[PDB]
């Protein structure tokens, strides 16, 4: 697998739209047909690791991030690996990372976003 | 396929 | 790093003791002086991944597991890797995994326990 | 040192 995580440009502090895009996740593979993806943080807010909280570097304030509603609906399956839920998607595909839930008022800051991606056959 | 696993990270910037 | 995770023998269903040992974690390295360790599950209950919930295979019932109080006190530091908290310990060392918190009444079952261990210098 | 990372798993058994 080859993965890219690309930030969305033009993001502004203040009230953002519901499900405002913030990053794109690209996953490609010449061998594997599918991939699982989970968010990585100290505060994962749902059972599949597809919604989680990220803290700002300079302010320490939290935003809610996760896979978009539309991205979630493209899932092939949910698997269980060592007990942990992993939603799977077709390789050679892009997914949207968004601000989750209702409109968020976002403080101006840098916010690190980390994901685990795994190949599946 | 655990040997194809990877952690990927980026900074997202909200400007004033 | 070379890691072993070894279950404790003789575990019985019903009321167990507070901080009852259930596994031993062994970490060895000829090159690295330290390691970080986090529990892996769909329900991590503290900010350092040192307490989490595991579900039984046949019943689906949850127990609380985590590093023992004594193991936690041997930590060298807490680091931040991509925003995530990782408690670190000396390599060439054992840690105890226990039933966390107050006495738990445990239903008879098999319970999978999964950890991420990482090397640090 | 992310290349020295590993996931390790075991089954714990509580008997009647």
């Amino acid at each position: 697998l080859t993965v890219s995580l690309i930030p969305v440009s033009g993001l502004k502090a203040g009230k953002n739209a519901p499900s405002a895009k913030i990053a794109k996740l690209v996953v490609n593979s010449t061998t594997l047909k599918e991939f699982g993806v989970r968010g990585i943080s100290n505060n994962v807010v749902d059972s599949t690791g597809t919604a989680w909280r990220v803290a700002g570097k300079n302010t320490g304030k939290e935003i809610g991030v996760g896979l978009s509603s539309d991205s979630l609906r493209r899932s092939d399956s949910t698997e269980k690996w060592n007990g942990v839920n992993w939603m799977t998607f077709n390789s050679n595909d892009t997914l949207d990372i968004v601000l989750t839930g209702p409109a968020q008022n976002v403080t101006a800051d840098t916010y690190p976003i980390t994901l685990d991606v795994v190949g599946y056959q | 396929l655990p040997n194809s696993e990877q952690q990927k990270s980026v900074d997202i910037v909200f400007s004033s």
